[PDB]
């Protein structure tokens, strides 16, 4: 929820840490597009570190 | 013997099955795939894996 954000040639990057994952908040909003979860099953991002 | 000049492509494999298998079971179905945090009910399009 950011009134800027970057453009495709000039993707922006962002480390953060040192807290609790939190994967409640990410399904926040309804119309998302693309949820896509190659790799993690969805629902179990919230047991691992 | 085995190998077509046409490809061999009716062969299956059934990974991608949902709860874990015991030694020495049988398992073949029709395998609908309801994963995801929705309901696919095998007809939805994001998750008809």
């Amino acid at each position: 929820n950011a009134t800027t954000f970057a453009s495709v040639y000039a993707w922006n990057r962002k480390r953060i840490s040192n807290c609790v994952a939190d994967y409640s908040v990410i399904y926040n909003f309804a119309p998302f597009f693309a949820f896509k979860c190659y790799g993690v099953s969805p629902t179990k991002l919230n047991d691992l570190c | 013997l085995d190998s077509k000049p046409s490809g061999n492509y009716n062969y299956l494999y059934r990974l991608f099955r949902k709860s874990k298998l015991k030694p020495f079971e049988r398992d073949i179905s029709t395998e609908i795939y309801q994963a995801g945090n929705k309901p696919c009910n095998g007809v939805a399009g994001p998750n008809c894996y």
